[PDB]
């Protein structure tokens, strides 16, 4: 049926200065089409990167991102205290069927 | 480049609802535009899309049949007219939108601060 | 970049002026422009706008009638005459109707009925000219390089104009490309008319928009218009022998679209319309042309595939690249190779040099090559860290020209001289092949040329059984002409 | 006929054809072509796509026509007398009852 | 669609007149005039080929109707 | 009018067969609709007038 | 009207298609088998007239072929 | 294959053609024929139908 993408913690409780690592995995081969977006309660989602590590207009260097298969990896370097919120990823894979993943949140630990 | 969206509001079920998203700063006929709904407590759902040019629409199954995306590039406006309305469609509605040459993919997009929609007994 | 994917996609390597190169741009595919020491620059035309357009005879595909009205006269006296015979606003057809001694007046010749219907349209469809002045072309162009396969400084956009046939791209960097056009030349606008009926339009040969029988105004219409024909939309029929009966013929628009056939789509956004089906003609002055790239020390940190590399459709091979190291904008070391044990340069390399650019932590860079048709390495990288991929290709050489030459045959058909221009760097074969096909299209055109799928192809298997047992020189002339017309038909 | 929303579907130069779950409806007509794709418009290869299209269709209007047996129809002849009738009565059907 | 049969193949014999006879004669001859006279090459090339068939003078003349009348309809 | 048969068979529209009873069914929606195609890289949908 | 001079004759040539292009081919097709389909006496009429006319086999082929032709269109 | 509840429908020797409303639905398979028909089944006339 659709593809569906899962990120694995759903929750990550680190603190300020640390390295913050999530991961998507997709049902199938998407070859670079998958896209990380940043979301803050009471704000609009905010695009991160696309092509799994190319950086949005205006996104800091701290974001990046790589593929290996079907896993995808956002690392955040150095951690802000206003890099904490929800991040989400989505597949862009030919088609509109396009979908998000349930989610990881970055608390301070 | 913005997107101002309206018309969001608390219905009871069974009602018709229709949430407009008005674009400025860009040429909206070049733009492919999504809605994307986000329930209490859950992640982001992509629902439906329609094309740049209005030829071509997509509905997700969870709202296939009841929504109808719509877009007028005179007025610069999206619609998503919703009806049969359900409790489990209250959420936020963000409209997005991408620079699209082909039906509906895009890699930059913009989002608006979204509305919401409320559907109780 | 930009016509990767296209799969209509020609490729005018070569320059031998070490300056201009003719290149005829099409709305189907794009040209690849690849020069000795110079970037390979992608070449598209996008859409040709029409714009205030001036209204020429729009005539009425629906007619409606109104209150009809009827005389007649005894079998001997004048003529049946109603007052309103003298309105240029209504139908009236004058017969012959069987009267006298029944229906009041004592004689039995032949009675005169006289029968009036006054005429309304609904659903006009209009026609109105394109001058060679007032059409505008858009051409977007591209280069090879730096950019990663997803203010650019490596993409322009050129508007043309007969008022301003030549403009320069200005390549940030590369330098600029001029780039000369023959607007007017391009593509005759002078027969064809700009045709709407109800939000569709239409470009219509301005022959087949004069012989329409249906009516028809002239001009733009101040109030309501004054139609000429009166009939061809209004039929009278005739009872049997006693009473006259009018009619109207029912909206004509599905006749209208089957006897648009052959004639091309177009679209109206406001005052201009888009059309996206035409043919220009440019000289690209490419001597302002630089590479963003020599002079760069080469790229020795890593590289790693990122998508995989991929073929396209004409044999070539697209690879994209992301570098590790950071060593600021540097060169990118690349080749086709066979036998590892002696890295030999074996193909060619389309995009000019591949430098890469932006350099923070790791960049994406998107190149494409030539490959040679046996087994191949695409081999990235300087020492023990040239990560390589194996790759394959199909076809011998003698395939490759002989889809050349198809290709060459499909454009002359579409295009004829202007198809002799198009990798015309210019020569003395060149020109009489030019002028002599110049002659023959002209004589084509006058004698044949009136004909689709059918007509055509049956005249063409007369004339090749024709000339196949004719026994004389005639033979060779047939056969000939049959060769042209079979093949104009079988491009399709 | 009127036309009606219209939607499409693609496919990977190499993967299966496009598939509309309106191709399952009656009411709806479809075609089925090739698209180019590659690279720039979502997956990685270059061959030729597949892409499907339909359209929902309605009639406002359509003609009918009717069956004749060659029972069931009547024929109506009038037939009349000269002798003693005066010209008034020769386009006169009023009452020939009597 | 495209084809739609003219009726006049089975044209309904009666006193009374049909649905379009007025027309019957000009329509045909109207559309072959004007073809012809928007494509005269076509007649050149049309005596030709009616010259190179055909033994006799009458043969080849019917020829040449014939190829001016299959012209103008495509048929 | 009145109309011969096999004019009223060889006729190139969409057609029902009779009773017309609840959602209509057209056995052909063919050249009643124009699947034209762009350059290669969309589709269109149109009807006849 | 009833004439209404086809575009075809025409037809503009480029590389994208033009307006109703898919179905030339079927079009003249399906009007000339349908109407032979319709009329099969009409073959034994032009088989004759054929037959009677033009000397060599090929000229009689090619009369048939032609009057086969131009009777369905009324041309 | 697995089939399910069959349906038919029949027709005036001299009428229209036989439509069962299950022709509109893709999940079916319907086929058309000629059955003797008349004055015994029910309706006068002796044609196919």
């Amino acid at each position: 049926s659709e593809i569906v993408l899962t990120q694995s913690p759903a929750t990550l409780s680190l603190s300020p200065g640390e390295r913050a690592t999530l991961s998507c995995r997709a049902s199938q081969s998407i070859s670079t089409f998958l896209a990380w977006y940043q979301h803050k309660p009471g704000q609009a989602p905010r695009l991160l990167i696309y092509d799994a590590s190319t950086r949005a207009t205006g996104v800091p260097a701290r974001f990046s991102g790589s593929r290996s298969g079907t896993d995808f990896t956002l690392t955040i370097s150095t951690l802000e205290p206003e890099d904490f919120a929800v991040y989400y990823c989505q597949q862009r894979y030919n088609w509109p069927p396009y979908t998000f993943g349930q989610g990881t949140k970055v608390e301070i630990k | 480049v913005q997107l101002v969206e309206s018309g969001g509001g608390l219905v009871q079920p069974g009602g018709s609802l229709r949430l407009s998203c008005s674009a400025s700063g860009f040429t909206f006929s070049t733009y492919s535009m999504h809605w994307v709904r986000q329930a209490p407590g859950k992640g982001l759902e992509y629902v439906s899309a329609i094309t740049g040019e209005g030829d071509s629409a997509f509905y997700a199954d969870s709202v296939k049949g009841r929504f109808t995306i719509s877009r007028d590039n005179s007025k610069n406006t999206l619609y998503f007219e919703m009806n049969s309305l359900r409790p489990e469609d209250t959420a936020v509605y963000y409209c997005v939108g991408g620079y699209s040459n082909f039906y509906y993919y895009y890699t930059m997009d913009v989002w608006g601060q979204g509305t919401t929609v409320t559907v109780s007994s | 970049i930009r016509c990767i994917g296209v799969s209509n996609r020609d490729f005018v390597e070569g320059m031998s002026g070490g300056t201009w190169v003719d290149v005829v741009l099409e709305h189907g595919g794009c040209v690849t422009v690849m020069a000795q020491d110079k970037p390979t620059v992608d070449i598209e035309l996008v859409t040709t706008t029409v714009s205030n357009m001036a209204e020429v005879r729009s005539y009425c595909y629906e007619a409606s009638i109104s209150d009809m009205a009827s005389d007649s006269r005894c079998p001997t006296q004048g003529e049946a005459y109603l007052d309103k015979q003298s309105d240029t606003q209504y139908v009236c057809k004058r017969t012959l109707v069987d009267r006298g001694w029944g229906n009041g007046c004592g004689l039995f010749g032949k009675g005169s009925l006289v029968t009036c219907a006054k005429f309304a349209c609904s659903k006009k469809m209009t026609g109105k000219s394109i001058q060679p002045e007032n059409l505008e072309y858009r051409i977007m162009l591209s280069v090879h390089g730096s950019q990663h396969s997803g203010t650019d400084e490596n993409r322009a956009k050129v508007e043309i104009t007969p008022n301003s046939p030549r403009a320069e791209a200005t390549l940030g960097g590369f330098g600029s490309l001029g780039l000369d056009c023959e607007p007017r030349t391009g593509l005759d606008f002078s027969d064809l008319y700009y045709l709407t009926m109800n939000n569709k339009h239409w470009l219509v040969h301005k022959e087949w928009f004069h012989d329409i029988p249906l009516p028809w105004h002239a001009g733009a219409d101040t109030g309501t218009p004054h139609w000429n024909n009166k009939e061809a939309l209004v039929e009278f029929k005739d009872a049997h022998a006693k009473r006259q009966t009018v009619v109207v013929l029912g909206s004509q628009e599905g006749a209208v679209h089957t006897a648009l056939a052959g004639a091309l789509e177009a679209e109206m956004d406001g005052a201009k319309g888009r059309l996206s089906s035409g043919h220009l003609k440019c000289r690209l002055k490419m001597d302002k042309l630089r590479l963003k790239g020599v002079s760069y020390s080469l790229c020795t940190a890593a590289f790693t595939f990122t998508k995989i590399p991929a073929e396209t459709l004409h044999g070539t091979v697209t690879v994209e690249v992301q570098y590790a190291g950071t060593d600021g904008p540097c060169k990118v070391p690349a080749q086709m190779a066979v036998d590892m044990q002696t890295l030999t340069p074996v193909g060619r390399l389309i995009t000019a040099n591949p430098v890469i650019t932006e350099s923070t932590e790791n960049s994406k860079m998107m190149l494409e090559l030539d490959p040679p048709f046996g087994d191949s390495y695409i081999v990235i990288g300087v020492g023990e860290k040239k990560i390589t991929h194996h790759w394959h290709r199909s076809g011998s050489t003698i395939g490759k020209a002989f889809e050349a030459t198809v290709r060459g045959a499909k454009r002359m058909a579409v295009l004829g001289d202007t198809a002799w221009d198009f990798g015309s760097v210019g020569g003395a074969l060149n020109s009489l092949g030019k002028g002599i096909h110049q002659i023959f299209g002209a004589a084509f055109k006058s004698l044949f040329g009136g004909m689709s799928w059918f007509s055509q192809i049956l005249i063409g298997t007369l004339l090749m059984w024709l000339g196949l047992n004719t026994k004389n020189g005639s033979i060779s002339l047939m056969c000939l002409a049959l060769g042209g017309v079979l093949i104009f038909l079988s491009t399709a | 006929a009127s036309i009606s929303d219209m939607a499409s579907d693609s496919r990977c130069p190499t993967q299966g054809e496009a598939y509309l779950d309106k191709q399952s409806d009656t009411q709806y007509v479809c075609k089925r072509t090739l698209v180019d794709r590659g690279w720039g418009n979502g997956c990685g290869l270059f061959g030729k796509g597949s892409l499907v299209t339909c359209a929902k269709f309605a009639c406002s209007k359509k003609m009918t026509g009717k069956s004749i047996q060659p029972e069931n129809l009547e024929y109506r002849i009038m037939l009349s007398v000269h002798g003693s009738q005066h010209s008034g009565m020769i386009v006169n059907d009023t009452g020939h009852e009597t | 669609a495209v084809t739609l049969p003219s009726h006049s193949t089975r044209k309904l014999q009666t006193r009374s007149q049909t649905w379009l006879e007025s027309r019957e004669y000009t329509k045909h001859l109207i559309r072959v005039e004007n073809w012809i006279f928007r494509n005269p090459g076509f007649a050149l090339a049309a005596a030709a080929i009616a010259w190179l068939l055909g033994s006799s003078t009458s043969q080849k003349v019917i020829y040449l109707v014939m190829i001016l009348l299959i012209a103008p309809a495509y048929s």
